């Protein structure tokens, strides 16, 4: 399950990131 | 070959073992407990992280 | 960029996160610009679509929407390879989105030549996905005021022969939807070309789609008679059963007299699912048919059936109640009584259910003297899933039929069955005494049942007592503590001295559950004394059970 | 420490009559209980006035709660149950898996006993072996649930004056006395008195003779009627046979046959059959047929 969290929200901030750019 | 000096022996150490392996058992017991609380406390941060994620997706 | 991080979560090993991506292509429309979005992610969506099969059914979900973010019609074409490339795919439902999307998104004179183009590409496959370009770029064609009339109709006609039994089967179906969207002529010309592919039909998959596509006409489409005689010349048992299939929707419509007769005919394994369209064909006739045409066929049909085909003779029977007042009905209402007297339970069980439509009918309190000897035969006989359904449905129909009807004979089989051997009979038999309780009162229960009952709670055979002890278990619920504390409460405080130890803890199981009905006063001077005395016996169930008592409620 | 596992007992019996197996380590812990209740148990079991006695079962698990369900639920009816569990039949894990839960949970309310097809061998060739495997993978299960049948008491007695067991009785044996006084912790051997008791059966020439079945002997009339007199028994009851009526009764009332699986060979199609001892020590054979599927 912590996997999971911590990769999805790696992708979220990724995305947001990309956002940024 | 069975002796009473090998039964008395054999009585000491497993009795030994039986107790040294309780406390092992305590104190993995204990360990385990605290590590899951831990670890369940770290997925409902998540969960209130994945929360306030999506908030900000809202408001963003 | 945006076009790259798409294919990098698109490139994610996990399932979960690229389904995150894809849930997540409005993100990156709303990132780049809609002029943007169409040069950019058009090229994208349709060049770099690869992965699960339920993730590409997903993509082509979110793009289903995306007729909006890409600039509107002036850039439809933008949007058609894409599909085409979505609508050849092996899959049938990721296809079915594909062509979805495409009605959803079809200025439209750019979509018209994507139209062509994607019926070139249906020309390609020779399979279903023919068919399914087809009728995408029929809808996508219309959207142009069907310039592809001709078009359209060469399409469906092709699909009607093109050496793909599974295009052909869908164009012998469903031509009235794909040829929905063509020209009005070239809708006839196709319906013309279903009509030739009907009758080329010779699978028996392919008599299906025949019988589907004479019920589509026979809706839709002496023209209509001329229809109609030709599936009922197609009609007339694999074939049979597929055109059974739509017999109902034949009669369900002196347009269905030659329908009615031949669903009686072919009923007289197609006659199976013939009675099971024959179900609902009695029912609109019954709700349609014109009394003097009725008779006839009414009485036809009662013969025939009279003679699952029970359970549509009860189907229609209870349909047939929409007469006003025919002793016919009667006639036939008391023959399936008597036949579900002396034949299949399902006999009785479907007699029974329907008798609240006899009822509605006249009024089955007359007919009552009738029922009611199959009813106790049905009580008394050999296998007791038989008596297990007839104590099922005893207190439908005794709350139904008032209770001195019943309280004459009735309890007499009420109590049979308490005392009977099957165990399963015994519990039906307290669930519907609660039941008949609850809708009698405990005026007339407490005169009339609660007495016998707790007369049995005493005789050799312990079951034969437990079941007394269940019995108050299950009145308690709604008897009320008033009459529990003065006539159950000492029979069950004097139960608790049985010698057999099942009878003892089924007295704590009992006391525990009807403690809560009782007052706490009445608990603690009398049950608490006999619990303690229960935990101090020596079955260590009955301790066990007397423990569980106390820790439940005291 | 002692209501928990009895609720985790009543949730796996719960769990079991949905035809929901256990997984391995579940077993193992309980044909650890299964053991460890068993092993007080004489090889002659008494049980006290009411009971329902029910015979040849082989899997056959829809059956069982067929069964449960004409003569009452678990621990409301007291049962005897007279081997032969597992095998021909498709259900024997969930079969045994429920009798054993339920041996487990309500010792005083139910007692099973040892059957022909609980030794390792008749198991590892009639299919028990193959089940085990299919539905886990394994032999371990098959390992329990052997190393637990070495444990079944081989006979029961109710009232002091009904014999209720498997198969038939044995010329090695005389009274229940020596009966009590063997070593049935052990795998049937292949000739001995356990090898008869869960062998043997009635039949129509009178004193001993050759078995068919190739173990054990055909005990004729005058052996039954000499062994009741001599034991004070009012009637021997077995169940290791079809008896397509669903209950037979072989040698002038001495001794009854009670098969209870139904449709057991299709050819035959037979009915099943429970008796029930009630208050009094008066029998009443009820008479059930395979459930819907
Ligand atoms: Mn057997």
């Amino acid at each position: 399950e912590r996997k999971g969290q911590e990769n999805l929200k790696k992708d979220l901030v990724r995305r947001i990131k990309m956002l940024e750019y | 070959q069975y002796t009473i000096p090998g039964i008395l022996h054999y009585i000491q150490h497993e009795w030994a073992r039986f107790e040294m392996e309780r406390a092992h058992w305590e104190v993995e017991r204990a360990e385990l407990q605290a590590r899951i609380a831990f670890l369940q406390g770290e997925r409902k941060g998540q969960e209130n992280l994945k929360k306030d994620l999506v908030r900000r997706i809202k408001m963003l | 960029y945006p076009i790259a991080v798409l294919i990098d979560e698109l490139r994610n090993e996990d399932v979960q996160l690229r389904l995150n991506s894809i849930k997540k292509l409005s993100t990156i429309a709303l990132a780049l610009g809609v002029e943007r979005t169409r040069s950019e992610l058009l090229p994208f969506l349709t060049d770099t679509i690869y992965d699960e099969d339920e993730v590409l059914l997903a993509l082509a979900e979110q793009l289903g929407t995306f007729t909006t973010l890409v600039g509107g019609p002036e850039y439809v074409h933008c949007l058609l390879p894409p599909l085409e490339s979505l609508a050849t795919v092996e899959e049938t439902v990721v296809r079915d989105k594909a062509v979805e999307s495409l009605r959803a998104i079809s200025p439209s004179d750019l979509e018209a030549h994507f139209v062509p183009l994607v019926k070139r590409l249906a020309g390609g496959d020779w399979f279903t996905s023919r068919t399914s370009a087809c009728g995408l770029f029929s809808v996508c064609y219309p959207r142009v005021s069907s310039a592809v009339k001709a078009e359209l109709r060469q399409y469906f006609r092709n699909l009607c022969s093109d050496d793909t039994p599974m295009v052909r089967r869908a164009a012998a179906s469903k031509l009235g939807e794909f040829a929905k969207v063509l020209e009005l002529d070239n809708v006839k010309s196709e319906i013309i070309p279903m009509f030739s592919n009907l009758a080329s039909d010779e699978q028996d998959s392919v008599r299906l789609l025949a019988v589907e596509a004479c019920v589509n006409i026979a809706q839709l489409l002496d023209l209509e008679a001329l229809v109609m005689p030709t599936l009922r010349q197609a009609a007339e048992w694999r074939v049979r059963y597929m055109v059974a299939d739509k017999f109902t929707e034949l009669q369900k419509a002196i347009t269905k007299t030659d329908l009615v007769p031949a669903f009686q005919n072919l009923m007289k394994e197609v006659r199976a699912a013939a009675s099971h369209k024959v179900k609902e064909f009695c029912e609109n006739l019954s709700a349609d048919c014109r009394e003097n045409v009725i008779m006839s066929q009414i009485l036809p049909c009662i013969k025939e059936l009279v003679s699952v085909k029970s359970a549509l003779a009860s189907v229609i029977m209870g349909l047939s109640p929409i007469l006003g007042k025919d002793n016919t009905i009667e006639h036939l209402l008391p023959l399936f009584l008597a036949q579900l007297k002396d034949e299949c339970p399902e006999v009785r069980l479907n007699i029974i259910s329907n008798l609240d439509c006899v009822n509605e009918v006249i009024g089955i309190r007359q007919l009552s003297q009738s029922l009611l000897p199959a009813i106790v035969e049905l009580a008394e006989d050999a296998k007791w899933r038989v008596r297990l359904a007839i104590i099922e449905y005893m207190p439908l129909l005794a709350g139904q039929l008032g209770v001195e009807f019943f309280d004459e004979k009735l309890n007499s089989l009420c109590m049979a069955w308490l005392v009977d051997h099957v165990y399963a009979i015994r519990e039906a038999a307290t669930s519907n005494l609660k039941k008949l309780v609850e809708k009698f009162g405990k005026e007339w229960a407490h005169a009339t049942i609660i007495p016998k009952v707790l007369a049995m709670s005493g005789d050799p055979n312990y079951l034969h007592r437990m079941t007394t002890l269940f019995c108050i278990n299950v009145l308690s619920e709604v008897c009320g503590q008033d009459i529990t504390t003065k006539h159950m409460l000492p029979t069950v405080l004097r139960m608790a001295g049985d010698p057999v130890a099942n009878v003892r803890f089924n007295v704590a199981k009992s006391l525990q559950k009807i403690g809560p009905i009782l007052d706490n006063s009445t608990l603690q001077s009398e049950v608490k004394p006999i619990l303690e005395k229960l935990t101090q016996d020596q079955d260590v169930d009955v301790k066990y059970f007397a423990q569980e008592a106390l820790t439940v409620l005291s | 420490d002692e209501k928990v596992f009895t609720k985790e007992l009543d949730q796996w019996i719960e769990q079991l009559n949905e035809c929901k197996q256990l997984s391995e380590s579940q077993v193992k812990s309980l044909c650890e209980k299964a053991k460890e209740i068993l092993t007080k148990e004489s090889n002659v079991q008494e049980v006290r006035c009411p009971v329902t006695v029910c015979g040849d079962v082989h899997g056959q698990f829809h059956d069982l709660m067929e069964l449960f369900r004409i003569g009452g639920k678990s621990p409301d009816t007291n049962y005897l149950f007279m081997g032969d569990y597992v095998d021909r039949g498709y259900y024997s894990v969930e079969t045994v898996t429920l009798l054993v839960a339920l041996k487990v949970r309500y010792r005083e309310r139910i007692t099973i006993l040892r059957g022909n097809h609980e030794s390792r061998q008749i198991t590892q060739v009639y299919g028990f072996y193959d089940e085990c495997l299919r539905k886990y993978g394994n032999a371990n299960v098959w390992k329990y649930f052997t190393d637990l049948f070495d444990y079944l008491p081989l006979t029961a007695l109710v009232d002091g004056q009904i014999f209720c067991l498997h198969g038939g009785l044995s010329p090695s044996i005389d009274t229940l006395d020596h009966i009590r006084a063997l070593d049935r912790l052990q795998e049937v051997p292949h000739e001995g008195p356990m090898c008869d008791l869960l062998w043997s059966d009635p039949d129509d020439r009178g004193g001993w003779g050759i078995s068919p079945r190739g173990a054990g002997y055909t005990f004729g009339q005058d052996i039954s009627e000499t062994f009741n007199h001599a034991n004070g028994l009012t009637l021997v009851s077995r169940a290791h046979q079809l008896v397509m009526e669903g209950y037979n009764w072989c040698h002038d009332r001495n001794v009854v046959t009670i098969f209870s699986a139904p449709n057991y060979c299709y050819r035959c199609g037979n009915q099943a059959a429970i008796m029930e001892l009630d208050d009094t020590l008066k029998y009443s054979f009820l008479q059930f047929d395979p459930a819907p599927r």
